[PDB]
């Protein structure tokens, strides 16, 4: 037939279990199926525990993003609570999660995704790779690219401690509870904090920017691919006062070109192509049922497919710095003229296919790591020490709450119902999951799935362009199944 | 002396146990990768991917057959005939971590189970779950795998635990050999399986604030820290670790400073520890 069927499982430098089976005619892939391979069924998990639980029990989704499901966990907690968190202490989350962002994102590009465009030592685990791995740079860049990736490892490590101070420990934070964070900052931890903080940030200014800029310009290719359906998700994070209202990320949704506005009653699950019953389809997250059926036919994968008005959307920082066109880095204003002969100065200036593209993510994900640097100053600005940063309310006997954010690779929301003071349901909702989903019911294509279409496969022994567009999302299927 | 080959594989994991790793002070993860160990398959960070990474791993676990280690993160599920962790495909067939545990384990010189999921069954074996979530030990047990298992616990360990443990082995192996090393690591394991460096003292009888418990005198707020935690769900009482002393990255804080101890290290975390924040 001329349609040659790839499989690849698993997809290495990811997180989590994903199979990736593509379909390659004329040198292009032409059809895409994603398969999240594990399931632990935290929703089921967590029903009748004290609701407070719940905010250590999701951390354990994923070990990478634990801060996120926190995150989302405490702000549903604390509706469902009608606790009223002190400023000091949203600016505390803020601080603890913040930091998580670096961490995240610094651990994608050079530990996860440099290895796709850099060689590494002739040592496992980076060798053996592909014989055609399709590597450009200089023996001098390439040299770059390795110290850098040897001193992530520190600068990753190093945000984990700022991460840690005020939450306890990380992974998995025992920090951030319901009524707002357990430790109020002392002048001390502010001062290990912000020593910390400018390491990271004179990294972050002066090799991860420019790193990713300078890669790209080698390889100027893969802007041209892994579009997809150019639509995207953005919930809202981070907020700035106590009221709800201003937040680092605002919400919103992009699709066909047109901005609107961001409503979550039209969040809905499908499942035909998931291994869940068939009578669990098309639920919104607050009346979301997790029913696992793995021996359904015709389903291939443990990610359920939300759509938002029936539409795919992606999540993630790219999708965040398209909605919210924030003004780009100096670093990211000069390098895109002298390397791309580019002239730009909010993120939107890049043009639709330059950012929807599969090097367009990981320029996202660089230009939003130096726009966290500035949050996290200004939150350092307005942290007090010594101001009480938690309440300690009671637990509801009967409540519903929903929380929502933004988790370094997109959209997240935790829902709870709480009924005889026990948790009888708790749905979530995370970015991999938009990401990495399989088609729903209407047969639509995630997002992934969809970017993959077109990805060059010019040398079948050699696919290497197949993960590299995965891991452009940063994918984690821990996120995407719980 | 050589690197040994390593094998990680990823069952019902949250990556913690990888990630806390990545966050070792000293020695680094860079020192730890280079000079102490052959990280050959790791699906998180390996250069290769797919079926090639999986039969670079099988090469190397035939040429180093009986000599190499395996660290498993995460329990094994076995109901619905492990389909509810496929970890892998090869030749056209899927791989289940049921599967890849029965390829691997018996061949391995040792068997690490790090974190509480794999030491313990953990989170994905609680109350609400429907896997079969098992430990490894049990799951080897099962299928009459006598490889020696060594637990590593903790929601996550920490990263002094995992590099600990190893370290401690390969001295052991290096001086004695490798039967005989391997003796004296299981001399040095609780009834839990859990080594007695980390895990051998408990963490309220070591607790700064034991002076407050003793005096009755408890914290009512989280962030009140002059009184003992335990009225707002510390588990120190139950727990067996050493964060009380070397505390978590780069000792920067701890759970019952910041917060309570959940006990994760523990066999009967979380159920039996829950709730988190009432006595
Ligand atoms: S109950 Fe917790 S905080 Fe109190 S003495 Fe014991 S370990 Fe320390
Ligand atoms: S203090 Fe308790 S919960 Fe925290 S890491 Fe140690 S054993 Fe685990
Ligand atoms: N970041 C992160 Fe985890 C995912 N996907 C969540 O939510
Ligand atoms: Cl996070
Ligand atoms: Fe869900
Ligand atoms: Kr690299
Ligand atoms: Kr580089
Ligand atoms: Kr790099
Ligand atoms: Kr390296
Ligand atoms: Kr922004
Ligand atoms: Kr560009
Ligand atoms: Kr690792
Ligand atoms: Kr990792
Ligand atoms: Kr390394
Ligand atoms: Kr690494
Ligand atoms: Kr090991
Ligand atoms: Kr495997
Ligand atoms: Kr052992
Ligand atoms: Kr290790
Ligand atoms: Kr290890
Ligand atoms: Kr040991
Ligand atoms: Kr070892
Ligand atoms: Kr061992
Ligand atoms: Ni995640
Ligand atoms: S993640």
């Amino acid at each position: 037939t001329g349609r040659t069927t790839i499989a690849i499982d698993p997809v290495t430098r990811i997180e989590g279990h994903l199979k990736a089976e593509v379909v390659v005619e004329n040198g292009k892939v032409v059809d895409a199926r994603l398969s999240g391979g594990m399931y632990r069924g935290f929703e089921t998990i967590l029903r009748g525990r004290d609701p407070r639980d719940a905010s250590q029990i999701v951390q354990r989704i994923c070990g990478v993003c634990p801060t996120a499901h926190s995150t989302a966990s405490v702000l549903a907690l604390d509706e469902a609570f009608g606790a009223k968190v002190p400023n000091n202490g949203r600016i505390t989350r803020n601080l603890i999660f913040g930091a998580n962002y670096l961490q995240s994102h610094i651990l994608h590009f050079y530990h996860l995704s440099a290895q796709d465009f850099v060689q590494g030592p002739d040592t496992a685990p980076f060798v053996p790779r592909f014989p055609k791995s399709d590597l450009r740079l200089s023996k001098e860049l390439n040299k770059a690219g390795v110290d850098q990736y040897i001193e992530a490892l520190e600068v990753r490590r190093i945000c984990h401690e700022m991460v840690a101070l005020f939450g306890g420990r990380m992974p998995h934070v025992q920090g951030q509870v319901v009524g707002g964070a357990t430790e109020i900052p002392t002048k001390e931890k502010l001062v290990e904090y912000a020593a910390r903080f400018k390491k990271v940030r004179d990294f972050v200014e002066q090799k991860y920017v420019p790193v990713v800029y300078t890669i790209g310009s080698k390889y100027k290719d893969m802007f041209k691919v892994g579009q997809g359906f150019k639509a995207a998700l953005c919930v809202g994070a981070f907020p700035l006062d106590n009221s709800g209202k201003k937040h680092l990320f605002m919400p919103g949704v992009y699709a066909k070109g047109k901005d609107m506005p961001f409503d979550p009653s039209k969040i809905k699950e499908y499942v035909k192509y998931s291994w869940f019953a068939e009578e669990t389809t098309g639920l919104n997250y607050k009346e979301g049922k997790t029913i696992p059926a793995p021996d359904k036919a015709g389903a291939y994968s443990f990610v359920k497919a939300p759509r938002y008005d029936g539409l795919s959307l992606e999540v993630g920082p790219l999708a965040r710095m398209w909605v919210n066109n924030p003004e780009l880095s100096p670093v990211g204003k000069k390098l895109l003229k002298d390397l791309f002969g580019i002239s730009a100065k909010k993120f939107r200036d890049l043009g639709e296919e330059a950012a929807f593209s599969l090097m367009g993510r990981h320029v996202a994900r660089a230009e939003e790591t130096y726009y966290m640097l500035g949050a996290i100053e200004g939150w350092l600005k307005e942290i007090k020490a010594g101001e009480d940063t938690v309440v300690m309310p009671a637990v509801p006997a009967s409540a519903e709450g929903t929380g929502f954010t933004e988790a370094p690779r997109g959209s997240l929301l935790h829902y709870v119902k709480v009924k005889d003071s026990k948790i009888d349901n708790y749905q979530i909702v995370s970015a991999s999951l938009w990401n990495c989903n399989p088609r729903d019911d209407m047969g639509q294509r995630g997002a992934v799935e969809e970017a993959l279409i077109g990805i060059p496969v010019d040398d079948i022994q050699n696919p290497v362009n197949v993960a590299r567009l995965i891991r452009a999302f940063d994918p984690x299927l821990g996120c995407a199944v719980h | 002396g050589e690197r040994p080959p390593v094998f990680w594989l990823q069952g019902q994991g949250c990556t913690g146990c990888s990630v806390t790793l990545l966050n070792s002070v000293h020695p680094s993860i860079a020192d730890v990768l280079l000079k102490v160990i052959s990280l050959e398959f790791h699906p998180t960070v390996m250069a290769w991917e797919g079926e090639h990474a999986i039969e670079h791993m099988r090469k190397v676990a035939e040429k180093f057959k009986g000599k190499f280690f395996l660290v498993i993160e995460g329990s094994v599920p076995v109901e619905a005939d492990g389909k509810y962790c496929i970890i892998g495909e090869a030749n056209h067939h899927e791989i289940s971590m049921v599967d890849a545990l029965k390829e691997f384990g018996p061949n391995a010189a040792a068997v690490l189970a790090v974190g509480t999921c794999a030491a313990y069954g953990g989170i994905p074996a609680a109350e609400g779950s429907e896997t079969g979530a098992t430990a490894v030990s049990k799951f080897l047990g099962d299928n009459g795998i006598k490889t020696p298992v060594v637990n590593i616990p903790g929601c996550p360990p920490h990263p002094d635990w995992i590099v600990g443990t190893v370290v401690l082995a390969l001295d052991a192996i290096k001086k004695n050999g490798l039967e005989g090393g391997l003796a004296e690591v299981v001399k040095v394991l609780d009834s839990d399986g859990r080594p007695t460096p980390f895990f051998g003292r408990n963490i309220h009888e070591n607790c700064p604030y034991l002076d407050k418990y003793d005096e009755g005198v408890m914290s009512a707020t989280f962030t009140d820290k002059v009184g003992c935690r335990y009225d707002l769900g510390c588990k120190g009482p139950m727990t067996m670790a050493d964060c009380f002393e070397r505390k978590w990255n780069g000792g920067v804080n701890w759970c019952v400073q910041n917060a309570v101890c959940i006990g994760c290290v523990e066999p009967d975390f979380p159920d039996g520890k829950s709730p988190f924040y009432q006595a």
